[PDB]
Order: structure tokens, then sequence, then C-alpha cells
């Protein structure tokens, strides 16, 4: 039983949705797509520039 | 952890590939400020501030 | 014996939990100084905008 739970624990992480990839590289991801969508939009603004 | 690596690696890749697209419009921009005769003419402003100066 | 010859494939619990814990911080490790090096030169371009 004690191991079932640590096992629920270590793989939820606090969240009710399973979490396989781990949290905090994840929102890395998303933020590096974020930032790499604002500079791809100010490249393409040059570009129509250009 | 694969699918994981493989992303980090995806971005590793795309990031550099926007990279030298900003180089490409840095360098290409500046050839095509300057021609053949405006270097030469830039080199007679140098000449000609350094004269006056 | 049942309960000592029916149990689940692979390491236990118990070592479960540092083999998880070495996986992910591995996993960790060769990815985020990746990401942050790939942000500092994203950032980089963004101040050559």
């Amino acid at each position: 039983n004690k191991d079932v739970d640590m096992l629920c624990d270590t793989l939820y992480q606090g969240g009710n949705q399973l979490l396989l990839s781990d949290q905090e590289l994840t929102e890395q991801f998303h933020k590096v797509e974020s930032q790499l969508n604002k500079l791809n939009h100010l490249l393409t603004d040059i570009l129509a520039d250009v | 952890s694969e699918l994981d690596r493989i992303n980090a690696q995806y971005l590793e890749v795309k990031c550099g590939a926007m990279i030298l697209k900003l180089r490409m419009e840095e360098l290409k921009i500046l050839s095509d400020t300057y021609t053949v005769e405006k270097v030469e003419v830039h080199r007679l402003i140098r000449d000609r501030l350094e004269g006056a100066i | 014996l049942h309960m000592k010859t029916s149990l689940p494939p692979g390491l236990p619990t118990q070592e479960l939990l540092q083999i998880q814990a070495s996986q992910e911080k591995q996993q960790k490790e060769n990815l985020g100084q990746a990401l942050k090096r790939l942000e500092k030169l994203l950032k980089q371009a963004l101040e050559r905008i």
C-alpha cells in the first residue's frame, strides 16, 4: 500500500491530470516556443519591409 | 524522456535556422547597401574628410 | 508464496524511486541547459532585431 501510495504521488506530482513530461521542462519548452514565435513575428515583419 | 530529447533536439536544430536567416538578411542588406561605385565614393569621402580636418 | 513469487516485473518500488530520480534528472540535465543556451541565443537575436 505504501509502494502504491508514493508511486501515485511521484507520478501525479500534485496534479489531478497525469504528468508524464517534466512539468517545469514542459513550460520551458512552451516559453521557448512563445519567445521563438515572437522573434519569428519580428523577423517576418522585417522580411515584409525588406 | 526520448520524447523530450527529440523535442529539444528539434528546437536546437530549428533555432539556428532562423539565426542564420537573420544573418542572411543582415549580410544581404549590407551587400545591397553599397555597390561597386558607392564603396569607392565612400573611400573618397574618407579621403576628403581627412584632407579637410 | 505467491506474495513471494508473483512480484511485478522490474526492480521494486523503493528501488524504482531512485531509478526514476536518476532517469528524470539525466533527462532534465541533458535538455534544460540546452534550452537555456537556445534562449540566450534567441534573446541575442531579439536584441539584434
